[PDB]
């Protein structure tokens, strides 16, 4: 019942580029759907501090800009949140995880953790971002030819599952096509 | 309109169209009375003149700053200066050709 | 249900070790004395005879040393396990101002290892009879588990031992030749189960819960339970023993396929914190004075000091348990700075898996 979902390590550019779905139901969390089908819920990103953070006089909100060559974005805690502020500084190389948030249209994290990361581990993040964005495009090029032939129906389900592919990335394909519908109207 | 990525490049392959650089490399020389140091990555050598932050001779740093192009000549302003001392260069540049050849293809594979 | 003609021959056959012609001209021999026995009851007085009649007291069982789980009715305990490792006996002094007995035999099956505690007169009952290598039965005991993710056996006044019992599943237990040391295997979050022993996890830090001390032994820096009726902290394993602080780091792991609730102990906490347990017993001390229960200043001190923390990526070792309150909790005996070289490896092979390489 209790269930956490994990964060999914993306490049800056992908999140900014991706689609943010705001859920107004209360069991249901905000998600962003990258323009590759991919539903991502927390974001882990890699990047140096490009500029000194910005903390407020009463403590109330702490932001920091992250750079990774992709993207620059930006990451915000509130109240207790704003103790994350203060960890970084101009020019420190950290790792953040958060949940993806949407402000005046504008990509930014919500942040959740914060802490500086070794050079090897910058490399190491480059060639998990990659990988993981290999993996999901191969599997979202296969869904997307069953999604193009049936759609959602209870055949195309079945045909989905023998190809080693999951039944919500073919839900999520069709929730990228209706917003992509909606920009072209 | 949004603040310029630091768009990773090589001493060699610098754009005229680029305005921020990621350039990795190893200090050769420093002159602390200019603040400026030379930079080496293998491909080639760029003056990087840093505010106040001076890093040792032969220590290997990354150095993200603003490409000044003017009529003095062609040289970076520093603004982000890490420690890549304890780097797996070897490791960095095989990232480097991965993704070059990879993330291009990927981006156009699922465009509708 | 008597056992059937055949199956007392059988018993015989196998407890004996005699032929079963050689059976048959026995119970002929007892048919000749006494003619009003049948030959089901010939068979019977010929293995009271021979001293395998007691067939009676058949306490027969498949339970594994894996299904154990702590806080169980001691009568469904019915375990079967090699003896690998004996400590040395420790006393204690009691209230009373007896001073008891108790001792730790490691035992071990086909499943798993579990650490038996005998306890006052089971020490002298037991212990000099059991030697490395005999199959023991434990029956009635209280089951308990250790922080490690160990279940634990105790061995009380109710609790029974069967020094080589007649069990099917004596046979299944590899001999101690083959006894290896098990290394710890790379899994992801994603496929980990409830139950999995010697797992290595590579994730980053996403939350922190709870931030506190626990009282344990000295020596082998493990928890040490207070006894209110003797007023004495006792080791498992070392009798009575002054209690020293060791950390207690409940904290999330995210590797991108999966979370799931890390624990770690005493040396490896220390490490991960950079706060020493004395000085971290301290500011809990401090915020349960202010009002908050042991749980509220443990997940506040957390939060408030330890939240740097979160967003390192670090490996964790250890066995899998399932609690029935949280969740999945992977108790993590030790941690250890990722091997980023090695960590690249493992991604360029599944780059080759893909068609990249
Ligand atoms: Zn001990």
């Amino acid at each position: 019942s209790k269930k956490r979902m994990p964060a999914t390590r993306l490049y800056i550019k992908d999140i900014l580029e991706g689609y943010f779905v705001k859920s107004e139901g209360d069991f249901e969390p905000n998600y962003l759907i990258t323009k590759y089908a991919r539903k991502v819920y927390r974001a882990k990103i890699v990047g140096t501090v490009v500029r000194e953070p910005l903390i407020a006089e009463d403590e109330t909100y702490g932001k920091f800009q992250v750079d990774d060559g992709t993207g620059v974005i930006w990451v915000l805690g509130f109240r207790d949140d704003t103790k994350f502020a203060k960890l970084v500084r101009k020019g420190d190389l950290v790792q953040v995880i958060g949940k993806i948030a949407e402000w005046r249209d504008d990509k930014q994290i919500l942040v959740e953790g914060v802490s500086k990361v070794h050079p090897n581990m910058w490399i190491l993040h480059r060639y998990e971002t990659l990988k993981e964005k290999i993996e999901h495009i191969k599997k979202a090029k296969i869904a997307l030819e069953i999604y193009n032939q049936y759609g959602i129906t209870a055949k195309s389900k079945v045909i989905a599952k023998n190809k080693g592919i999951e039944e919500e990335l073919l839900e999520v394909i069709d929730e990228l096509y209706g917003i992509m519908m909606e920009e072209r109207s | 309109r949004r603040r310029k990525p630091a768009v990773e490049r090589k001493i060699s392959e610098i754009r005229e169209e680029d305005t921020r650089v990621s350039l990795i490399g190893r200090v050769i020389k420093v002159d602390k009375m200019d603040y400026m140091f030379w930079l080496d990555d293998g491909t080639g050598v760029a003056i990087i003149e840093s505010e106040s932050d001076l890093p040792k001779v032969g220590q290997v740093v990354r150095v993200i700053g603003r490409i000044i192009r003017n009529e003095e000549g062609i040289h970076i302003y520093a603004e982000v200066i890490q420690d890549f001392s304890d780097a797996d260069l070897e490791a960095l540049e095989e990232i480097r050709e991965l993704e070059r050849k990879l993330l291009p293809r990927l981006e156009g594979e699922i465009v509708w | 249900s008597v056992l059937t003609k055949d199956r007392i021959i059988e018993i015989i056959e196998r407890k004996t070790g005699m032929s079963r012609e050689e059976i048959e001209e026995e119970i002929r021999k007892i048919m000749e004395e006494d003619p009003y026995l049948s030959e089901q009851g010939a068979a019977a007085l010929l293995a009271e005879r021979l001293g395998i009649d007691l067939i009676e007291k058949e306490e027969v069982s498949l339970m594994r040393i894996s299904e154990l789980y702590p806080g169980m009715d001691p009568r469904e305990v019915n375990v079967v396990g090699r003896v690998l490792k004996k400590y040395p006996p420790r006393e204690y002094t009691r209230k009373d101002g007896s001073v008891g007995r108790v001792a730790s035999l490691i035992i071990y099956d086909d499943s798993g290892r579990a650490r038996v505690v005998l306890w006052d007169a089971k020490v002298s009952e037991y212990y000099n009879k059991i030697e490395v290598g005999d199959v023991i039965k434990v029956l009635d005991a209280q089951v308990k588990e250790s922080l490690s993710g160990l279940p634990e056996l105790h061995i009380n006044f109710r609790a029974r031992i069967i020094l080589n019992p007649d069990d099917p599943r004596v046979e299944m237990i590899p001999p101690l030749e083959e006894v290896r040391v098990a290394t710890y295997t790379r899994k992801k979050i994603k496929d980990i189960e409830a139950g999995d022993r010697f797992v290595e996890v590579r994730g980053t830090i996403a939350k922190v819960y709870r931030v506190l001390t626990y009282d344990a032994c000295p020596e082998c820096k493990k928890k040490v339970d207070y006894d209110e009726g003797l007023g004495v902290w006792i080791c498992p394993e070392h009798g009575e023993v002054q209690p020293i602080k060791m950390t207690i780091l409940d904290f999330g792991l995210d590797d991108g396929t999966g979370y799931i609730r890390v624990t770690l102990f005493g040396d490896d906490a220390e490490e991960l914190l950079g706060v020493s347990p004395e000085e971290i017993a301290e500011k809990i001390k401090e915020l349960e004075e202010s009002g908050l229960t042991t749980k509220e200043a443990a997940r506040k001190l957390a939060e408030d000091e330890f939240y740097n923390i979160i967003g390192r990526e670090i490996v964790v070792r250890g066995n899998v348990i399932e609690d029935r309150f949280l969740g999945l909790i992977l108790r993590a005996s030790s941690w250890e700075d990722v091997d980023y070289r090695r960590e690249i490896e493992r991604i360029k092979e599944e780059l080759e898996k893909l068609g990249v390489m």
